[PDB]
RNA sequence: AGACAGUCUGCGGCGCGCGGGG
DNA sequence: GATCCCGCGCGCCGCAGACTGTCT
């Protein structure tokens, strides 16, 4: 009870509030919002909880980590102190596994019987990409792998069973194994066993990772590096004047990292790119070669595996950051033969709609040729000044007749003719003038059609686009006035011929547009404004409206479609199917199972948040998009389905508790985390359209404003948003804070500097920033060693402080992990196999176990948040927070039970259940196979 | 008016259409036109043939019927509209002594071709070994009554004939939705085909009295929308009504399992499309262009190539492109056999003539085509004309031709 | 004969039960459609027809005639097909009774509704006005049509009153106005081309024959048979019909339907040519029959081309290689026959025979050595002859095939 | 007369803005 | 916010490499 807070199963009441703490979180309450706002009770529900080792909800996490990552790092140290043999003379040519023995003799083997490897595999991009050779070593000895493509032969580009095979059969000790490498997500996607919908007891640890862990940089620190790197050395631009992290920081390349961690020679990069721009053929011809460079890496990676390892181990002492990043290095995405549909969809009327935005364009082209006829370039006031190609290239049988014999004509006119063309004209022979009369008034139509040499010169203009320039005085007043001069003496259009929006009787030349420092540009404006904005015009059909459409539509398949369509995805036979998936309705449909590795770094930039451009980013399934539908056709096998969901607001709850505990004991101190938990729309007060009105435009548009200040965002972004908003003038902006800085730090100092007050406790996040010791956060994992003000004072505050939620919610995901592998190895619950997007999480599991998967999740989230609260702070804990809103339970993923579509128009017919999201309907069980 | 006036226009003039002075939109849509010109014909045998590449071919499983245009009299249940009549005008019965006044037990005109096509269904079974998933197509004429529901004169009910292409799809009952979704996304993709305009082309859904779903496609003419073509999912009614005997000969294999199949009708209209796709081709704000020209696509125009010979030495030297006549017509490219004119006419009405009849490019031979060969080559897209090669002439137009198939 | 319509039944060659098509009633059109077999030879057909009369003639032009008469102001005597033809209910020949004013000339159902056409000449015949503009009052010139005409039958035992069971035939037409003189020369020219063109496909040419006739009304007429194997059945009919049909039509005015020959205005003269596709589909199967049983069609009538199959190895990655092949053959413009995806191997022997009773020309199998090698099985219909080839040499294997076929 | 200006073509770098996601 | 990307066309150059007249 209390302040909505649940029953305390575990802890006493040896922590105690204080009367003090009490009486200024109240006095603050009532100062900033209103102490008395009740709220209705939630419903109390009590489960009996599995039995937690140790105490205080500390060492039970500890216990849990060390228990799950024993073996690996075994494993690891195994690999640290171990002395290798040099590299064999010469490389064996053979299919399978070969081992080196002493003095280079090589043995074939079925595959390395070794707890510990460092690996490393080759693919020709060329052709395919079934990997071609990979290079190993053991702490005892050296090991290669051939593919079987070695020999000629026509090959499927199915890809399955033809990978390397790494994990032994389990049917002689230590069963656990650890891969070594850099980026060794590439590497575990070339792994047989990888693929199986069953999980597998062997884990991956990546030396990017870690060197991102420690000794990380930036997005800015790396364009800083690279450019110090370069021989040579915006906007802003506040100089730095601290430099010394870049004797410490790297870049993630392997050859860089060998560099900074290791400080032998630099490691030789093969210019003949074989792999990468090389057909299989070279490859067998340099097989030697290219064996020693792939061994060099290796070789390269191993060494710095063993420099980084004591150095993380002593900058992330905690084992829970070692067993979530092992168990983030699984990831598992079935995608059955629906993919390969979506893929020829999504392709095909990405394809069909560029025609409809081309042909029509193709027209506006071939109406205007007409125009040479005439000579009236002055007519027209949108082409008078193209080029209009004023230069060419140049270059009665009154008889009835009738009734023929059988008699057949000599012909023979075919070959003279032919003859004299080709034999005269000899000029015209060579270099053949296409364009003669066909540039016409378009500017060197010529250059639209293609030059056709490899082309052929397809029928009409087919290089016309819609952002050449020329699109625009095409399409009439499409762009701007009647002229666009892309160079200087553009249209002033801004963001009646000067600073008025539209040229028109070219008054003045050069720039002009004097509204927001430039006016280049054209269109390029998401408000379409060719209703009320005006200035927007055609002569009829794909003018205005069917324009900008079809771009916006095909923007994102048009550079998606390259890493779409392009994931290694395997299909498993029959044979490898489990039982469950046989022998189950659905199944048969001739169809194919399958996986992809989503192939994601564990910790790939500052903080350890894992980075995949086409798996970890936030999209929706938008109804305007082709590609939209992405993140689905990833539905479950039969008998399986994806249990899940996300933990709501989770850096706004972390910097609030965070400032909570800061300021006191509660969870309400500051008037922010009560706005965060007792805040509704409808009556509490909300962070977002309420208690800030008085900001900004009304409620509305205060969601981004907000998120950016606690996000980092300074005084004159707001100030810049709030000019273009209302057009208000900067004199009626307060350039002061004023009505902003309300919530964040307004009084600076305030007498009595350093100090935030007000709403907002920044002071936790700035004083953790500037502690100048290894940081610790909650949970204890320091910083990337390049950010610290410690001998480099860089003063990056942006950076580190919204380092410190970030890599918060990257320990509360890795706590999450930690949990959900310790609940489902203590009950029989299939499916360990997990998915991560940052705050999501989702999991495969059986149909039989998805009610008790769907009762995990709720334990683990209050477990989460207890340990969250516990590190400064009271064992109790809101009601409202520590449990899941609702636990999706849809065979396929998508961020809402209830779905919808742009590609397929009707998804529902494919075989699509609902997803039934449970909330307070699955807390009627215990978590035993025997209960129910 | 120029709003489907001067369309017509232009169009019985350069024998697209039977001229019969009915310039009656009604009478094209429902089918009592006296018929197409050869131009008409020649565009719609591209345009049969075009769906027959799309549907039948590169399609396995998909077989030719021929449905017959009359069915037996015998058990034909129901009659025709005029048939039915027993009000008054009894007056004379003294005929003395089939016959009868009661549909006289005759035979019938088939309305749609579907009937066949489910007759001849368990016959063509045997050829995908009952492969359930397999369809029939068929392209035909329809008989269908219309009438102008307008005063007596018509009398009897006037009888319109329709090219129909139509196409009966056997598909698992579990399948029958998302292969009918399939069929009604790639025939919306095969109508945008070939036209300038694609979003005048449009889809919508139904459902059926007895609440079976289906698709209607139409086409916006300049007065409205007009429907082309209807997706029906039959749902294995009228297959099961034909066959009450026994079930065993309707089962087909879907997987591993003998079951029942599920009837798609996918029945499209190949005349309103031809009408539809030569509004289309055809096009005031500050235009000042003019210039009618049937803009069709080079895939289904009637004629693709123009021959003439302009100032020449003689009329006798003419036989330069005689052989080059033929060397087009080698490979199927059809070209008008123009050079026989003769007639002292501008060479701007003769484009004009020529661009009105959609033919792709012009082709003029002059005196300076015997020695260097050289041929004026215009184009009906924009009016530029090239000089190019005699040699060449063959093999750019195949790659014209080919090049409009693939976008 | 036996041992024909049996294997034309199989394989989908004539659609219908065992015995309903029979060797009688298949001359007349009251039998059960083709099957796909046969509709693809019976297109075959009809294309190359079109390209050796139409397309390659430079002044035969496409007509369209309506398969119906329109039906007012309709002649009291003709043939009288279908006597209502309209929507349902054809109230076949008709011929005596309807001596009652119900069902009399007032109205349908007395030659006063419409009937359905017997030839497509009469709508040639209607479109010559407007052809004649169509090639500028050039008199020498054709329209040619192919389409299905409905006849009565008769005879057939004792039926008491006779059923008039309507017989469907799709026949193709050219209408060719000359001028009258040296008229002769192009009934002679029109005759000869289209012995040949028939022969040009026949094994055995020997059989196709042509005979001369005279008609009170037309002046001259040939006909051909082909000499089926229990006798000699027309198969095509030219005439000289001369000018009389078409001043018949147009009955008012003069100088109008005439047109201009060496600058001097003349009526033209007619020739009717009208050959049965169907009729001529029959014959050329009975004559590609022949010791084993093949239907040896010619190259450029086979419905299909080539033949797919898989042989040994494994199951997929050879379903890909045949899919592959036979969208290239079918982008190139050959039929081929899908049997890669049947589930039976049941027999080499016994698919080769049954191809062959389909008269494939080819019949390619691939198996495990495609992979291999790319080198693929292929069999000859003609020579029974098996050898390998390169999986990429077979499309211009093909297309060399048929083009050498075609030319003499 | 033979040798050398152009035009074109290939191909390389760097500015300019624009759009998905961090 | 955060500064930062990649897939376009413009442009604006550059330098080789080829071909065509062009100059002495």
């Amino acid at each position: 009870l209390s302040r909505g807070l649940h029953e305390q199963i575990f802890g006493q009441g040896g922590e105690m509030p204080g009367e003090a703490a009490v009486r200024r979180s109240v006095e603050h309450l009532q100062k900033h919002g209103l102490w008395g706002q009740p709220a209705v009770p939630l419903p109390d529900v009590e489960l009996r909880l599995p039995p937690l080792y140790g105490d205080n909800l500390d060492q039970h996490f500890r216990l849990l980590a060390q228990k799950q990552s024993l073996p690996y790092l075994e494993a690891a140290n195994l690999l640290l102190q171990a002395q290798l043999p040099p590299k064999p003379p010469a490389w064996a040519w053979a299919e399978g596994w070969t081992r080196y023995g002493p003095e280079g003799e090589a043995v074939p083997v079925a595959i390395p019987e070794e707890r510990a490897l460092v690996f490393a595999v080759a693919v020709c991009l060329a052709e395919g990409t079934c990997p071609t050779l990979a290079v190993a070593i053991s702490p005892s000895a050296w090991y290669s792998w051939c593919s079987q493509r070695l020999v000629e032969e026509r090959y499927s580009w199915t890809s399955q069973l033809s990978p390397a095979d790494l994990i032994p059969l389990e049917v002689r000790d230590w069963q656990e194994q650890l891969v070594v490498g850099h980026n060794v997500s590439f590497d575990r996607a070339h792994i047989r066993e990888q693929y199986l919908i069953q999980g597998s007891r062997m884990r991956f640890l990546d030396t990017m990772s870690m060197h991102m862990a420690i000794s990380g940089l930036s997005s800015f620190q790396r364009s800083l590096w690279i450019a110090a790197k370069q021989g040579k050395h915006a906007r802003r631009g506040p100089a730095i004047s601290s430099w010394d992290w870049l004797d410490i920081s790297s870049v993630n390349s392997l050859a860089e990292v060998h560099r900074l961690y290791v400080g032998g020679p630099p490691l030789e990069k093969e210019p003949r790119e074989l792999f990468v721009k090389g057909t299989m053929k070279d490859i067998r011809e340099n097989f030697q070669d290219l064996m020693q460079y792939c061994a060099q890496d290796v070789w390269a990676t191993h060494e710095v595996f063993q420099q980084q390892l004591p150095l993380f181990l002593e900058r992330c002492p905690h084992p829970v950051t070692l067993a979530g990043m092992l168990e983030m290095g699984v990831s598992y995405l079935p995608v059955n033969q629906n993919w390969e549909r979506y893929l020829a969809e999504a392709q095909g009327t990405y394809e069909e709609l560029q025609r409809e935005m081309k042909k029509s364009l193709m027209d506006l082209a071939n109406d205007a040729c007409q125009l040479l006829s005439g000579e009236r370039y002055k007519e027209d006031p949108w082409l008078w000044d193209l080029e209009w190609d004023l230069q060419e290239f140049k270059q009665p049988m009154d008889q009835e007749d009738l009734g023929p014999c059988s008699e057949e004509e000599e012909f023979q006119q075919d070959v003279m003719a032919r003859a004299c063309l080709q034999k005269l004209k000899g000029t015209t022979e060579l270099l053949p003038k296409r364009p003669q009369h066909l540039p016409g008034h378009p500017g060197w139509y010529r250059k639209l059609c293609p030059r056709l040499d490899d082309p052929a010169w397809t029928p009409g203009p087919s290089l016309l686009s819609l952002q050449m320039r020329v699109t625009p005085k095409l399409m009439a007043l499409t762009w701007d006035g009647f002229p666009l001069h892309y160079s200087e003496r553009h249209g002033w259009g801004y963001l009646n011929d000067v600073d008025i929006p539209g040229c028109w009787f070219f008054k003045l030349p050069h720039k002009d547009g004097n509204s927001c420092n430039v006016g280049s540009p054209f269109a390029k404006d998401f408000l379409p404004k060719m209703e009320d904005g005006t200035l927007q015009a055609g002569p009829g059909g794909a003018s205005g409206p069917r324009a900008l459409e079809i771009n916006k539509m095909i923007s994102f398949w048009r550079n998606a479609h390259k890493r779409i369509s392009s994931q290694m995805v395997v299909w498993l036979p029959r044979s490898a199917l489990p039982r469950a998936v046989i022998r189950h309705p659905d199944y048969d449909e001739e169809g194919l199972y399958g996986a992809i590795l989503p192939q994601v770094v564990t910790a790939g930039t500052i903080t350890r948040r894992a980075v995949e451009p086409t798996w970890l980013t936030a999209s929706n399934a938008r109804p305007d998009r082709v590609g939209s539908e992405l993140k689905a056709m990833v539905q479950a096998p039969p008998g399986y389905t994806l249990v899940g969901a996300d933990v709501d607001s989770q850096e706004l709850w972390i910097a609030a508790v965070l400032g909570d505990a800061h300021f006191a004991g509660m969870h309400g101190c500051t008037a922010f985390g009560w706005m965060t938990l007792q805040g509704r729309k409808s009556r509490g007060t909300d962070l977002h359209s309420k208690t800030a009105t008085t900001v900004g435009i009304s409620r509305e548009h205060a969601k981004i404003f907000n998120y950016g200040r606690i996000y980092g965002a300074g005084q004159p972004f707001a100030e810049r948003l709030l000019m273009q908003f209302n057009h208000r003038l900067t004199q009626q902006e307060a350039a002061e804070k004023a009505q902003q800085m309300y919530a964040a730090t307004k009084g600076l100092r305030w007498y009595r500097w350093k100090g935030g007050t007000e709403s907002e406790m920044f002071n936790k996040l700035e004083s953790i920033a500037t502690s100048d010791i290894p940081r610790t956060p909650v949970l204890g994992c320091c910083i990337s060693r390049a950010l610290e003000p410690s001998a480099v004072q860089e003063e990056f505050m942006t950076s580190r402080v919204n380092w410190v939620v970030q890599s918060s919610a990257v320990d509360y995901l890795h706590l999450m992990l930690v949990a959900m592998k310790w609940l489902f190895e203590e009950f029989a619950i299939d499916g360990r196999f997990c998915i991560s997007i940052h705050d999501e999480v989702r999991y495969l599991v059986r149909e039989e176990d998805r009610y008790r998967a769907a009762l995990a999740l709720q334990i683990t989230n209050l477990l989460t948040r207890c340990m969250f609260a516990y590190k400064l702070g009271l064992n109790d804990l809101p009601q409202s927070v520590a449990f899941f809103s609702a636990v999706d339970i849809d065979r396929c993923l998508r961020k809402e039970v209830t779905m919808d579509c742009k590609t397929p128009s009707n998804p529902t017919g494919m075989e699509r259940r609902y997803g039934i999201p449970q909330g307070e309907a699955l807390d009627i069980y215990q978590i035993i196979e025997l209960t129910k | 008016e120029g709003s489907e006036a001067l369309l017509e226009i232009c169009q019985r003039r350069h024998f697209l259409s039977g001229s019969k002075q009915q310039l009656s939109r009604d009478s094209l849509l429902s089918g009592c036109h006296p018929g197409f010109g050869p131009l008409g014909v020649e565009l719609r045998k591209n345009l049969a043939a075009e769906w027959w590449t799309s549907v039948v071919v590169f399609r396995e499983q998909v077989f030719p019927v021929d449905a017959l245009h009359h069915k037996p009299g015998p058990l034909l249940p129901g009659d025709s509209a005029f048939r039915l009549v027993s009000a008054e005008t009894l007056r004379e019965i003294l005929q003395d002594k089939f016959l009868e006044n009661v549909l006289k037990t005759s035979g019938k005109l088939r309305e749609n071709l579907l009937h066949g096509a489910l007759e001849h269904y368990v016959n063509c079974l045997d050829l995908v070994n009952k492969r359930l998933p397999y369809g029939l197509a068929q392209i035909g004429v329809c008989f269908h009554p219309v009438f102008d529901t307008k005063q007596i004169r018509n009398g009897v009910k006037s009888i319109g004939e329709k090219t129909e292409a139509s196409l009966v799809w056997f598909t698992p009952p579990r399948t029958s939705n998302q292969w009918l979704d399939f069929w009604l996304r790639h025939r919306l993709q095969w109508w945008r085909k070939f036209a300038m305009s694609p979003s005048n082309f449009s889809s919508s859904d139904c459902q059926d009295e007895e609440g079976r779903k289906g698709n209607k496609l139409y086409y916006n003419f300049p007065w409205g929308k007009e429907l082309i073509e209807t997706l029906w999912n039959l749902g294995d009614h009228e297959l099961l009504h034909m066959y009450p005997g026994n079930v065993s000969k309707l089962h087909g294999r879907d997987g591993r399992k003998n079951v029942v199949p599920c009837v798609l009708s996918v029945n499209g209209d190949l005349d309103r499309g031809m009408l539809a796709y030569l509004y289309d081709s055809f096009q005031t704000r500050k235009k000042n262009l003019h210039r009618k020209v049937l803009k069709l696509h080079p895939c289904l125009a009637p004629i693709k190539v123009a021959l003439d010979v302009g100032r020449g030495p003689t009329l006798e030297l003419r036989q330069v492109c005689q052989g080059l006549f033929n060397e087009l017509l080698e490979n199927g490219i059809s070209v008008w056999p123009g050079y026989l004119e003769t007639m002292q006419s501008s060479l701007e009405q003769l484009y004009s003539k020529y661009d009105e009849m959609s033919i792709l490019f012009t082709v003029l031979v002059t005196e300076t085509t015997l020695e260097n060969g050289l041929i004026h080559l215009r184009s009906r897209d924009t009016t530029m004309k090239e000089m190019m090669h005699i040699s060449k002439l063959k093999d750019f137009l195949i790659k014209y031709i080919s090049s409009a198939k693939n976008v």
